[PDB]
């Protein structure tokens, strides 16, 4: 979209593997 | 990548290969910040220690490669430049601070699914992702290792790679290396017995280092990767441009050009 | 990243160290430069192995595309951009129409998709 946004994920609603770990990791 | 793995095609659209003319040979990495702009690490194109000063008249820009050499018939959309900004403050002769450049690709890239921008992060994004502990995205098509034997277990990689680095405190940057740090510069990496290993090197000098955001879902392009003491080596972490720091530079070229 | 060891910090005097001799990418090579045990790589090899990209291996870009026949002289032929498995090179036929995939959109991309030297 306006940035930021991948066509082959996020559009898509699809996760990439390493994806979950990024999220685990803010704990804060 | 030193300990990284091979990453899903089109995982990382704002990926931009900074070519050479002659020799036809990798350079670095960069990202796309929007299709007429890319980003990338200052010295990569400046760096006189070494012989290093290129001009428009040298760089290409493969955009929205995956594999490292093979020509990807339609997929990737080459480009030349037209103007090279490097920050005026760049240091690099000291500590490459402001270790920061936009290249001006002559013809706005055609977007398309596997070309697509990050996003630049801002106050709110930055304050809220910017804590130590937390990962990000470090790709790039740079060797595996520092040093080797006989290429053994092959050292240059076949397609773009990935790993996910936490951020590391501050004093812990400062506190690993002689060199000065300055606030335009935060380090990431693991700490010794933390487990994994990981670590950007040479051939990933200008690959964005990103992170996505938990609230709008965006992935925001944070640092920069710049300089570093050898790689995935123990005790030392890699230094990323503060992107956040240099907002304010980034616009005031662009916003310079017209409208 | 820029592999600040290939930088030789040419500290005075390592105090518990010895000033041996190692190599340090200067300009563009590695050259012996005296410093600290620790400072630098010791060997001609492991600083080009760890200061250059080393981009040099079988980088065979060369894509089958390269390989096709070369565009024919159409009717309503165009501007077409080849690469010319006898020159070595890429060149561009008017009035020609795409006999297969021998067809890039510019001079650079086919350059270096087929490897050719690229020129301005």
């Amino acid at each position: 979209a306006d940035c930021g946004l991948r066509p082959l994920f996020e559009k898509k609603q699809v996760q990439d593997q390493t994806e979950k770990e990024l999220f685990e990791s803010y704990i804060e | 990548i030193v300990e990284g793995q091979d990453a899903e095609v089109g995982l990382s659209p704002w990926q931009v290969m900074l070519f050479r003319k002659s020799p036809q040979e990798l350079l670095c990495g960069a990202s796309l910040i929007s299709d007429r702009w890319v980003l990338t690490a200052a010295h990569c194109l400046l760096y006189p220690p070494w012989d290093k000063n290129f001009t428009v008249d040298d760089l290409l820009v493969r955009i929205g490669k995956h594999s490292r050499t093979r020509y990807e018939r339609k997929v990737e959309k080459i480009s030349m430049l037209d103007k090279i900004y490097i920050h005026p403050r760049y240091n690099w002769k000291e500590n490459l601070d402001r270790d920061i450049a936009l290249l001006k690709l002559k013809r706005p890239i055609e977007l398309s699914d596997y070309i697509h921008p990050v996003c630049l992060p801002d106050k709110q994004t930055a304050a809220k992702l910017l804590h130590a502990g937390f990962k990000g995205r470090v790709t790039g098509w740079g060797n595996r290792r520092e040093t080797w034997t006989t290429s053994v277990a092959e050292v240059q990689p076949s397609v773009l790679q990935v790993v996910n680095l936490p951020l590391v405190e501050r004093p812990v940057c400062k506190a690993s290396t002689r060199i000065r740090i300055t606030d335009n510069m935060f380090c990431a990496g693991y700490k010794p017995g933390e487990g994994k290993r990981g670590d950007a090197c040479e051939g990933d000098s200008g690959g964005p280092f990103v992170m996505k955001s938990p609230y709008n879902n965006r992935w925001y392009q944070m640092g920069i990767v710049s300089w570093g003491e050898g790689c995935d080596r123990d005790g030392k972490y890699g230094f990323y441009t503060h992107v956040f720091r240099l907002k304010k530079w980034i616009q005031k070229v662009i916003d310079r050009l017209g409208s | 990243s820029l592999n600040v060891l290939c930088n030789n910090p040419h500290t005075a005097d390592c105090n518990n160290d010895a000033q041996v001799d190692r190599y340090f990418r200067e300009g563009t090579t590695c050259l012996m430069s005296p410093a600290c045990t620790s400072e630098g790589y010791a060997s001609q090899h492991e600083c080009q192995q760890a200061c250059f990209v080393g981009g040099e291996d079988h980088s065979s870009e060369m894509h089958s595309s390269c390989l096709g026949d070369p565009p024919t002289s159409c009717a309503e032929g165009t501007d077409i951009t080849y690469y010319d498995s006898d020159s070595k090179t890429c060149k561009v036929l008017a009035a020609s129409c795409p006999s297969g995939e021998n067809t890039f959109e510019s001079e650079v991309e086919c350059q270096v998709a087929c490897g050719a030297p690229i020129e301005g």
